[PDB]
């Protein structure tokens, strides 16, 4: 099971948004976000949630968290709206 | 000597569609310049699950690569490497979809590894595995890991970055070895 959030943002051409994919399984087998947009995720603290940064979106994007637990694999889209300047 | 090779594809939502369709364009350049018998193909799509684009028995049948690949979809959802290399060598390689059976076995990885599931390719050992790194998440500490993990060893003979196709004399000169 996971979770994305925000479930979708709107941001200026060029801008940058965090995302968090979040498990349900408390010791994911493996959590990670799927997307090709640039990514640097951050400071861990614990394995229920990743914080991806997504700098410089250029274009309407989509992100996707994926979670890999006992119970299976889950996935979950983030919408990213881009708007010009 | 006959050779079975068959293209595993990275389609998941990692790869640009750009992108995507270089590997596409990579796949035909590769069956235009083999079109001799010796060479029998396949090509599978993996992202989340798997499918066969084509069989043996369609490329011995049809033989047109440019209308056999003409059909694909790009899946755009994870990237679940692992189980997608298990089910080519279960479910691809076989007597009933046109495999040779006394064909050494060949397969091309073109994906960028970051790879969303985990476990063994122990039922993929004897295929003999050339995989090339394209994608701008093949940067990374665990990417380049697991496209070695992949690879056939010594790992750094079987693993390249696919460039603006500069392979099609390197490799092939390489894949020229195969025929005999
Ligand atoms: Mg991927």
């Amino acid at each position: 099971m996971v979770s994305v959030s925000p479930s979708k943002v709107t941001l200026p051409r060029g801008g940058s948004v965090l995302v968090t994919c979040s498990a349900s399984c408390d010791q994911p087998k493996l959590l990670g976000i799927e997307t090709p947009l640039v990514k640097k995720e951050l400071l861990l603290p614990g394995n229920n949630r990743k914080v991806y940064e997504l700098s410089n979106v250029q274009e309407d994007s989509q992100v996707m968290c994926y979670a890999n637990c006992p119970d299976g694999q889950s996935t979950a889209k983030a919408f990213l709206t881009v708007y010009w300047t | 000597m006959n050779v079975d090779l068959v293209f595993l594809f990275d389609g998941s939502m990692s790869l640009q569609p750009d992108e995507f369709q270089k590997i596409l364009d990579f796949m035909k350049d590769v069956m235009k310049k083999l079109s001799n018998t010796s060479y029998q193909f396949a090509a599978v799509q993996f992202s989340t699950s798997y499918k066969t684009e084509f069989d043996f028995s369609d490329y011995v049948k049809w033989k047109d690569p440019d209308a056999l690949l003409k059909h694909v979809k790009h899946m755009l959802l994870l990237t679940n490497t692992f189980g997608a290399i298990n089910y080519v060598a279960t479910e691809v390689f076989r007597e009933e979809l046109g495999a040779r059976p006394d064909a050494t076995k060949v397969l091309i990885i073109i994906t960028d590894g970051e790879a969303t599931d985990s476990g063994n390719i122990d039922a993929a050992k004897d295929i003999i595995r050339y995989i090339i790194g394209i994608g701008k998440h093949s940067q990374t500490k665990e990417s380049q890991e697991t496209l070695h993990k992949f690879a056939s060893k010594p790992a750094s003979e079987f693993v390249k970055i696919l460039d603006t196709f500069e392979k099609l004399k390197d490799l092939f000169t390489e894949l020229q070895k195969k025929i005999y």
